[PDB]
RNA sequence: GGAGGGGAGUGAAAGAGUACCUGAAACCGUGCGCUUACAAUCCGUCAGAGCCCUCGACGUGUCGUGGGGUGAUGGCGUGCCU
RNA sequence: UCAAACUCCGUGAUAGCUGGUUCUCCCCGAAAUGCAUUUAGGUGCAGCGUCGCAUGUUUCUUGCCGGAGGUAGAGCUACUGG
RNA sequence: GGGGAUAAGCUCCGUGCGUCGAGAGGGAAACAGCCCAGAUCGCCGGCUAAGGCCCCUAAGCGUGUGCUAAGUGGAAAAGGAU
RNA sequence: UUGUGCGCCGAUAAUGUAGCGGGGCUCAAGCACACCGCCGAAGCCGCGGCAGCCAACGUGUUGGCUGGGUAGGGGAGCGUCCUGCAUCCGGUGAAGCCGCCGAGUGAUCGAGUGGUGGAGGGUGUGGGAGUGAGAAUGCAGGCAUGAGUAGCGAUUAGGCAAGU
């Protein structure tokens, strides 16, 4: 009994107490929010039609928000002389799906 | 001619490590009363008393 | 994160395909896809979980238009003016299942993973093979509509 | 001889739509 | 004001070293040939992470076309389908039913089988 | 035989012993963990099985918004400066 | 060491010549053309870059309108020739 | 367009022509100058361009009507040929 | 006989097939015309982070366009040393060196902490620089690869017993 959910522009197959880290939202940690679905699975049958799916929604409460590994780019190209150096940490956000 | 290049850590060690000694084979003998160990070549002289043991 | 085969996760099974009156450049494909584990949807490239494919009957696969006696198998020993070429009409009457395992083993990748792969292709001459203790699935060429 | 040949001919090629640098 | 250009040469010396550890041979001993690698490292990196997007789109091909041909349909007939059908589960999802539960997968074969055209060979 | 060293002492310290403050890097060993004798490798990078160590929660070992070390195998990949 | 010895000094000789010039990011971003040159692998001015000030679409694209050519083509009892 | 032998990966010109130079990514097996397209960073989401969809290799041993017997496809001339 | 679509011969080099990338294909996986999908990049879209130019209003947020780059022009910064002034740490252990755990968009940071150490350091704001090396067949010192390899310097020649 699981689902698909839309978050971020990408889909995440949750089910009930799984942990997801999805891209950065606007909810304060230990808020809770609510997600679209892209299908349901229940037993042995499927929710696919887009006329279902719109009537249920996935809820979950966010539980911190962290930081991204740590990306090191050194772009060079030789007989040139041509470096730049720049970091990068994505925020994120994570999760802990609770109903559906 | 020269070497052309400085040969690596992994090539030099594995031709190094064929530059070793075989330890002898040693038998017991009894010289004296007490026991030494004296290699089999040289058996036969060391109950003579030919052979110097330290 | 995307499902990956852990220890003991893969299978085998044991097919065998009737090469007689097969073209042997669709026999070949059929039966590189199958060793190589393409038809499984557990599908990794650096896992093998190809099964084991027998073929039988190799002498009688058929090789369309003027091959039989104008292509030739090529192998050369290293030593000077050392390439010494056979026909395939020559290849088959000495040695009939060497025309399938090459054109099968061209087929497959050519790194170490290939190599490991062609340990799980046997494949005979005659009609019969003694693989029978392992139950071979007998197989067949078809083709998925669409 | 055979090599000039060879060259002119592949940029006869789809992908290079009859046109390769250095003739 | 003469200034000894250790403390603030040395610096930079340990950041490739101890980040090129690992390294088989020269690479991991000497700043000049570790610095080099670093170069390389640093650019092998960037180009993979973007060819990795790439590469794992690919792996969850090859698993719905496994699938899928075990169903009796093919991919792209299977895609042409679940696009008409409505259904917009991604191919990373798709690839993990095809695995894990078997039994949804063909709930979603025969909706795609559905929705597709009579005759797909039609000029419509 | 000496050189040198081990006890015992001086010393706050002998990781201050007249080769002596602090004691880095190249270079040279010793011990331990992983890996390697069918294999074409600008020596990395992205996936990644297995083994070993660690931090938590739950029993005998089994998972996790985990951390480390090795890496079988697949994909990609033509040194730096002038 | 000899088609004009060695050492010090002028002296840090001078080279339209070869080499070298060390930390980071952000924005913009060319040329290999013209004229002249004891000149052609140099340089000066112009052309193309950037920064500041001034002027504001004057730049550019499309439609329409007014222009002058002498190429492609064609023609030869229309000229000069064949 | 000139020079050349209407040869050169030749040489000298013109072009609000392109690209490389000073440019990564996809294609052409590999292959600065050809074709698609200009990289602010991250993502284990989606649609396409050139090019492809039997296996290597991603996606069609795709559907309809024909043609080829030469592996033509997967190099070439005057010319020969029921 | 005429015009056409595909073909045949002409065909022909020197390490090894070698004028499809390979296997293989005419049971086309070849060619021509129509039709149907799909794969495909750092292109376009989705979600998030940053920066430049401009605008809207505001006592710095939002929005829109833009962000490949060598020679080169402009702006802003990290690190080191010496000093004015003001402050704080240090034999209850500074600097330096070796680690663990982390941090920043970059040079880099750690008044976060373990080990070695034994006497000076940090910070704010100004001043001044012998202030940043990977390369000049660059200079000095230490140490590698070749390598336990070549050699051990004539044309005479050494041997045995005993001793220390």
């Amino acid at each position: 009994t699981y689902a698909i959910v839309k978050t971020g522009g990408k889909q995440y197959k949750v089910a009930a107490g799984d942990v997801v880290k999805v891209e950065k939202l606007d909810s304060e940690p230990g808020a809770s929010v609510s997600l679209p679905v892209a299908l349901v699975v229940d037993g042995a049958n499927v929710t696919s039609k887009a006329d279902d799916l719109a009537k249920v929604a996935v809820t979950a409460e966010v539980l911190e928000h962290t930081k991204g590994p740590k990306i090191r780019i050194h772009k060079f190209k030789n007989k040139t002389g041509y470096h730049k150096r720049q970091g990068h940490r994505q925020q994120l956000t994570v999760l802990k799906v609770t109903g559906i | 001619a020269v070497p052309k290049r400085r040969m690596s850590r992994a090539n030099t060690r594995s031709r190094r490590a064929q530059w070793k000694a075989e330890a002898p084979g040693l038998v017991t003998v009894s010289v004296a009363g007490q026991q030494r160990k004296v290699p089999r070549r040289l058996l036969k002289a060391a109950r003579l008393g030919l052979v110097d043991l330290d | 994160p995307t499902y990956t085969p852990k220890a003991g996760d893969t299978t085998r099974s044991w097919y065998v395909i009737d090469a007689s009156d097969v073209v042997l450049g669709r026999l070949a494909s059929a039966a590189a896809t199958l060793l190589r584990g393409k038809h499984k949807p557990t599908f990794t490239p650096n896992v093998d979980g190809g099964d084991f494919v027998i073929v039988i009957n190799a002498d009688k696969i058929a090789v369309s238009g003027d091959k039989l006696t104008k292509k030739f198998a090529y192998r050369h020993s290293g030593y000077p003016g050392g390439l010494r070429k056979r026909t395939i009409g020559e290849l088959l009457e000495k040695h009939p299942t060497r025309v399938v395992e090459n054109a099968i083993i061209g087929m497959l990748p050519h790194n170490k993973l290939g190599r490991q792969i062609q340990k799980k292709l046997k494949v005979y001459a005659g009609p019969d093979h003694p693989h029978a203790a392992q139950q071979p699935i007998p197989f067949e060429i078809k083709q998925v509509a669409q | 001889a055979k090599r000039g040949r060879k060259k002119r001919d592949r940029k006869h090629s789809k992908a290079n739509h009859g046109k390769r640098p250095n003739a | 004001a003469r200034v000894k250009r250790a403390l603030n040469a040395q610096k930079k010396r340990r950041t490739v070293l101890k980040a090129s550890k690992g390294y088989r041979g020269q690479r991991s001993r000497l700043y000049r040939k570790a610095k080099e690698q670093q170069l390389h490292s640093l650019t092998y990196a960037y180009r993979d992470r973007r060819a990795r997007k790439g590469e794992f789109r690919k792996l969850w091909i090859s698993r719905i076309n496994a699938a899928a041909r075990a169903n009796d349909i093919t991919y792209n007939r299977l895609i042409q389908g679940l696009k008409a059908a409505g259904v917009e589960v991604d191919r990373k999802n798709l690839a993990e039913l095809a695995v894990s539960d078997p039994a949804a997968f063909t709930a979603l074969v025969d909706v795609a089988r559905a929705a597709l055209p009579e005759d797909v060979n039609a000029p419509s």
